[PDB]
This record gives C-alpha cells, structure tokens and sequence, in this order.
C-alpha cells in the first residue's frame, strides 16, 4: 500500500529521521545587526534585525 | 527719488551663525553594531553631527 508505513521498521525510520534533525542543524549562529528600538513596549532595546 | 549713496546697514541671516565648517579628508566606512532606530514599523536612519 502506497499510505500506510511498517510498524517494524519504525524505530529504523525514526532513528535515521532523528540523525538528519541532527545533521541538518548543523551550522554556527552568525552575528548580523541590530536597531535600537523605541517602541513603547520594548523601550531603548536592541533588537537584532 | 532718494538719490543719495546710501549704504545697506539692516540685513538678516536666517541660517546658521558659524564661519567655520568641518570637513572629510579621507572618508570610511566601517561596521556598526546598530543600523537604525526603529519605531513600531517605522525605522528612522543614524544622522551624526
């Protein structure tokens, strides 16, 4: 059947799925600017755009 | 008609009382932290003096 998956195979699949969470986050968090805000609400912060 | 050579001694300046003007002689650009103020959805560009 073209729906439906194999109970067998689910930690399998699940396992492999859970790596490429993984592989696919791997990235280091770059550093981009900011503006200094005057919105009443967040009064004087710096909110990075 | 009034003839005479008279000279102008009443006159006005709306402007800027300075006589000195400071200049770029080698210009840069670098960096900033911050880019802009921001307002809501509004956002207002950094004028430095």
């Amino acid at each position: 059947s073209v729906r439906g998956a194999n109970p067998l195979m689910f930690r399998a699949n699940v396992l492999h799925m859970l790596l490429e969470f993984v592989l696919d986050n791997l990235y280091l968090n770059r550093h981009t600017g900011f503006s200094q805000d005057h919105t009443p609400f967040t009064e004087g912060a710096n909110l990075r755009s | 008609l009034l003839h005479a050579d008279t000279p102008r001694l009443v006159t006005w300046d709306a402007g800027l009382c300075t006589s000195f003007k400071i200049v770029p002689i080698v210009p840069a650009q670098v960096p900033q932290d911050v880019l802009a103020y921001t307002f809501f959805t509004s956002s207002y560009a950094i004028q430095s003096p």
